[PDB]
């Protein structure tokens, strides 16, 4: 029934604090834990008057988890559930996965085994990491790694924030992301992806603001995510379990990575304008300028979409708005796939931050999907890697951290067959 | 100078064993031609590929023989054994030191040098000096003298590198050399809990300096041959070696010798106008397909055939 | 995390006084007083540079190494001079001769053990050690020789913790000493092989940047020092503050050093405007990158425009948009694709603290790893040969127990170091 969550890496933690915020916000549970089953699949009723968090937090520098235990919400989690390794983060996979990151893992696991026990027939762990980091790429790599073995019998949906197409940060980023992909690939169930840059566009083009603090992108994913777990694990006219996803969403064992998209992104101050039609939002979903991912459907044929709706929506409205789409053709779906539209309908409309910059409509569409499109995104990220590896660039930083010419070269070959995979499962009939 | 990167690479697969067959073990290696081995359908060509049955004699003739002549010729050279632990590095380098059949490259080399000397004996005056030391954790220890630990590399007046304070012993005969090797092996042991772990982890370096002066001609010749049994590839020196080989393969003017003590000591004997043979050893055996891939890749750093894109 | 500063020589020492003059105020620590901190955040991370004993006495955890009493006795007899625990003063009343050899083999070699002693007392302080900060000048005895030894020993004792080195490479135009290239070439040698992050500053790159970028007409040393100390505060201490995207010595190291040499950088501060007038506040951000990335404004002597970059680290520290930051960096990377090396898709390492330099609204330290610094070791290396050739003031070295092969060594080494660096400019 439930779904634990492990927010790994400063980012996965910032995004975590965010997604975690939106939560209580739409569940009437003040930062003090108290509200005045349903949603029990994400919150344990420690007694008692409180709620607490049904997740954990893993960063190797204290800085970021520290800030959580300062700002209201400080009261929300258990002093315990926020894991730290005073040591060093290191923007390098190796160190975070092998060398350092190792020391903590046990302890980390312990919670996802201590928190996994306390519950009642769970469904999986929504993992939150930032592909191109040290604690986010490496560590998790083995966290998800140690999970796929300790609970192979569950769902492993990892929600990632993969490398901005041109606006990356770390100098090595690809090293860290070609490595988190190959090690997690054979361990995840469904990997959701939200592109940091391609989200900015949305903040520039669909909300207008050249002042987007990280604290915003987080509010956004913090939204799209709320549409995944939160509301879905919440009763409705067309419920969709976590398993449901991976089933209706992955055509093949590769921990396939769909893309997250939201429909109503419109800025407060617009807040009064006449609302958008069920048809418009539906249509907005097929626009490559509103998908939290720089993977513009440049050719990538969709192969399965899970249209999660929430708010006031008439099933016919959908079983029509989608019909219209199924026949737009310029939206070309894979061949071997007749119908690939999982319509998920929830009741409770979205819930926008009291005064951030999100419109606040009475219905939204968080559609996610597997698109032969990422054939690109992976490509462009793989190429990166080579260029540097081709010269070993910052290689001495990993080797000296318990890695080898193996893990790199052999994780490169890995993704290679991910460029062929995402190519074969499509483009051909 | 000569060719630039006179590096030859030979891949040696270890014998199949009754124990392995008994286990039912599983199959890496397919052979094609003299030069190529195929693993996971990928072909890897090398100067030569030796299958499991190859004799010590065959390895010596193909790998070492010419190098020894060069050393007598007055040139420097290096021979390496590279591979995972239990790949067959020691067997290849030393083998059974005393057994005529069983002996490895080093014994065969010593035998050849003296035999050559005995033949000449005309007006050539020879002097042979040997050194035996190991590198562990990038530290150098004298196998001949246990007191000399954490030695440092230095360059002399004329750029030749040397290990300061390293024992140099003049050897008259093959027996003397073997005893020296035996001594080093013994000296290695002490203060070592696990020889297996220690041996795989420390690179052993045996140096044969052959100097000669023809009384009549008066031309003097000196050649150094470094025999190296590397640590298991499954290491700072290994990486340093990889960088140096790749640089040589590229034909780069600047080579990264400084990256390790090993490469620094070796600088006069590796690359440039020196012959170098690297014998990568591999188990055919099932598990470490992956390790062999790495070894093959490492060998590839040096220049081979490049494929079409 | 933590670090332990090291004031080698007089210069490195003189600067200590300025690095600590600053840093303290950037941490509300009065002479012997405690934390008067205008805020409460300038304390949760202090440890990085101090120690808890009394309860109002957080003492700087640095080392003061020098063979000339008068110096440390000027730093200890002035302003903040009375905050260092006397134990910190590792003096060498000997003759602090201006010979690299006199402070590395003969005179300094003695005072070393009595230093390492303390460098261990401070390292084994508490929590977890990160690395050590090292200040000095490569143009003297107690600086290049003895300080270059202090590290060769440090890097044998903890090849784990990092080693940032702040060197005052011999300024071109005029040398404030005569053997300079001797004391220098010899110390750079030791650097390229122990510390793993070096920030080279030039007394004349400063003057310039201090007499034209600060209409300042009488730039006393105190100033230069002050400017420098401003950068080393942005680097370390800073990142030991919160941030949307924070880094720390390692990130800085693990994002800036493509190849093990250690490589040397060139620090640059952001708001560098003259007092009154200039106080233009044009600091939205494009103004900071405008600054940082120009030729002048690079504490180094060489000009970036004279050679690609391998890495760059804009360590900003003042509330800004991860968008207007992450963005700017890009155009910058495209307007100058020419010089920025290509085999690194994203040379730049954007870093972002929160709290800014006490009295300022927005700043950003720049740590550039450009191939341009080739044209400096060249310089140095030249000066050597031109004088080595004639063994100029060599008797002051050898006569101190040195080697004719020692000088050869260094030059070559450091000389090769020039070579390599070009391997990327191409
Ligand atoms: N959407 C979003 N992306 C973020 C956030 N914080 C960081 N990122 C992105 O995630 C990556 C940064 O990872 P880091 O913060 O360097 O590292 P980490 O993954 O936390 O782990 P470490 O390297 O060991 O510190 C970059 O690509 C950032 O653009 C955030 O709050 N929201
Ligand atoms: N920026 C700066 N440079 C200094 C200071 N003091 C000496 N220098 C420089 O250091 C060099 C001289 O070395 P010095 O510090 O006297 O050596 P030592 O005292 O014998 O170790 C010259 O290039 C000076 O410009 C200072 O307080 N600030």
């Amino acid at each position: 029934r439930e779904c634990i969550s492990i927010h790994v890496g400063q980012a996965g933690v910032q995004i975590g604090n965010a997604c975690w915020e939106l939560y209580c916000l739409e569940h009437g549970i003040q930062p003090d834990g108290q509200m005045p089953d349903s949603f029990n699949t994400f919150f344990s009723e420690t007694g008692a008057g409180k709620h607490v968090p049904r997740a954990v937090f893993v960063d190797l520098e204290p800085t970021v988890i520290d800030e959580v235990r300062t700002g209201t919400y400080r009261q929300l989690f258990h002093p315990e559930q926020l894991i730290t390794g005073k040591e060093d983060a290191a923007n390098n996979y190796a160190r975070g996965h092998y060398t350092i990151g190792k020391e903590i893992i046990d302890l980390v696991l312990d919670r996802i085994r201590k928190l996994a026990d306390q519950c009642t027939g769970l469904q999986g762990f929504s993992v939150f990491h930032s592909f191109g980091g040290g604690t986010g790429s490496g560590f998790t790599s083995l966290l998800m790694e140690r999970l796929s073995v300790d609970y192979g019998k569950k769902s492993k949906l990892e929600f990632s924030i993969y490398p901005a197409p041109q606006v990356s940060t770390a100098v090595v980023e690809p090293y860290n992301s070609i490595l988190t992909t190959h090690t997690t690939l054979e361990h995840s169930d469904c990997a959701f992806m939200v592109d940091n840059e391609a989200i900015y566009d949305i903040c520039r083009r669909n909300l207008d603001i050249e002042r987007p603090t990280y604290t915003n992108l987080n509010r956004l994913i913090g939204q799209i995510v709320s549409s995944i777990t939160a509301s879905l694990r919440f009763d409705g006219a067309l419920n969709v379990d976590l398993t449901e996803f991976q089933t209706n969403l992955v055509p093949y064992p590769r921990g396939h990575f769909p893309l997250a998209t939201y429909a109503p992104v419109i800025s407060a101050e617009k807040a009064y304008h006449e609302q958008l039609s069920v048809a418009e939002i539906t249509n907005a979903c097929f626009e490559p300028a509103n998908q939290m991912v720089k993977c513009d459907p440049r050719h990538g044929k969709y192969m399965a979409c899970c249209l999660l709706y929430r708010g006031d929506v008439v099933p016919k409205d959908v079983n029509a708005a989608i019909a219209t789409i199924k026949t737009k053709r310029t939206i070309q779906f894979v061949d071997w796939c007749p119908t690939g539209f999982k319509v998920g309908i929830n009741y409770e409309p979205p819930t926008v931050v009291p005064g951030g910059d999100l419109a606040k409509v009475q219905r939204a569409v968080c559609m996610l999907s597997n698109t032969t499109a990422i054939a690109e995104a992976w490509a462009r990220l793989d190429h990166k890697f080579d260029l540097m590896y081709a010269k070993r660039a910052f290689v001495h930083w990993y080797v000296g951290e318990g890695m080898e010419e193996g893990e790199f070269s052999e994780a490169r070959e890995d993704m290679a067959a991910l460029e062929k995979d995402y190519e074969e499962v499509g483009v051909d009939s | 100078d000569p060719a630039e990167c006179n590096i030859k690479v030979m891949c040696r697969f270890r014998p199949l064993n009754e124990s392995e067959v008994n286990r039912g073990d599983k199959y890496v290696a397919k052979f094609q031609g003299e030069d190529t081995v195929m693993i996971a359908s990928k072909p890897y060509a090398f100067d030569r590929v030796f299958q499991s049955s190859t004799s010590q004699e065959q390895v010596y003739n193909d790998c070492a023989k010419k190098i020894v002549k060069d050393v007598l010729e007055g040139y420097n050279g290096t021979i390496f054994a590279y591979g995972q632990t239990s790949s067959g590095k020691n067997h290849t380098m030393e083998g059974k030191l005393h057994d005529p059949e069983g002996m490895g490259i080093i014994p065969r080399i010593v035998q050849d040098i003296f035999n050559y000397i005995y033949s000449m004996d005309e007006n050539l005056e020879f002097h042979i000096k040997v050194s035996y030391f190991e590198i562990y954790l990038d530290k150098i220890r004298d196998l001949l003298d246990v007191s000399k630990t954490n030695l440092s590399v230095h360059e002399d007046k004329n750029r030749v590198p040397y290990v300061k304070g390293c024992t140099e012993r003049f050897v008259c005969s093959p027996d003397e050399v073997m005893d020296t090797i035996d001594e080093g092996k013994s000296n290695r042991h002490v203060a070592v809990t696990n020889m297996n772990e220690h041996s795989s982890r420390s690179h052993s370096i045996f140096l044969i300096n052959v100097k000669q002066e023809n009384t009549q001609t008066e031309q003097k010749l000196s050649g150094k041959l470094y025999l190296v049994d590397l640590a298991g590839s499954e290491n700072k020196s290994l990486s340093a070696l990889g960088n140096v080989i790749s640089a040589l393969a590229e034909g780069s003017t600047y080579v990264p010798y400084r990256d390790s003590k090993m490469t620094r000591i070796l600088q006069d004997s590796l690359g440039g106008n020196c012959r170098t043979t690297i014998v990568i050893c591999c188990s055919p055996s099932s598990y470490n397909e992956s390790e062999t891939k790495s070894t093959l890749l490492f060998g590839q750093r040096a220049k081979t055939i490049k494929n079409t894109v | 995390r933590e670090i332990v500063h090291i004031q080698a020589g007089q210069c490195g020492n003189q600067i200590g006084a300025k690095f600590w003059e600053v840093i303290s105020d950037e941490h509300g620590i009065d002479p012997t007083g405690s934390y008067h901190g205008d805020s409460d955040l300038q304390l949760e991370r202090i440890n990085v540079y101090y120690n808890e004993a009394a309860g109002n006495k957080y003492v700087p955890r640095a080392i003061l190494v020098d063979l000339e009493p008068g110096t440390m006795d000027s730093v200890r007899s002035g302003p903040f001079g009375q905050i260092f625990r006397p134990d910190n003063f590792v003096f060498g009343q000997s003759g602090a001769g201006n010979n690299w050899a006199k402070g590395h083999y003969t005179e300094g070699a003695e005072l070393v053990d009595s230093v390492l002693d303390v460098v261990r007392k401070e390292s084994e302080s508490c929590d977890c050690l990160q690395g050590f900060q090292l200040t000095h000048s490569l143009g003297g005895g107690t600086g290049s020789g003895m300080g270059t030894l202090l590290i060769s020993k440090i890097r044998e004792e903890y090849p784990d913790r990092i080693m940032n080195t702040f060197s005052v490479v011999p300024s071109p135009k005029v040398s404030d000493t005569v053997v300079e290239p001797y004391n220098a070439t010899l110390s750079v040698h030791q650097l390229v092989e122990n510390t793993d992050e070096t920030y080279c500053i030039d007394n004349e790159a400063l003057y310039d940047i201090c007499f034209r970028t600060l209409k300042l007409t009488t730039p006393t040393y105190g100033d230069l020092n002050h400017l420098v100390s401003a950068t080393m505060s942005g680097v370390t201490t800073c990142l030991r503050f919160p941030g949307q995207l924070n880094a720390d010595l390692r990130k800085l190291a693990v994002n800036m050093v493509p190849f093990p040499r250690l490589h040397f950088f060139m620090p640059g501060f952001a708001p560098l405007t003259s007092r009154g007038s200039q106080q233009y506040r044009a600091l939205t951000v494009p103004e900071l990158t405008q600054q940082m990335f120009d030729a002048k404004n690079m504490m180094a002597a060489c000009d970036p425009r004279h050679g690609r970059y391998l890495t760059v680290a804009a360590v900003f520290r003042g509330r800004m948009s991860m968008k207007e930051v992450d963005e700017q960096m890009l155009n910058v990377q495209n307007k100058n694709s020419s010089y920025f090396v290509e085999w690194i898709p994203n040379n730049v390492k954007t870093a972002v603290c929160d709290i800014p330099p006490r009295g300022l609204k927005m700043s950003a330290t720049f740590i550039g790893n450009s191939t341009a610094i080739q044209e400096l070791f060249k310089r140095i290396s030249e000066q050597f040969t031109a004088m080595f050739r004639r063994k100029a003031f060599l008797h002051w070295y050898t006569g101190e127990g040195m080697d004719e092969m020692e000088f050869t060594e260094a030059e070559s080494n450091m000389n090769d170091l020039v070579s390599e660096y070009q391997q990327y400019q191409d």
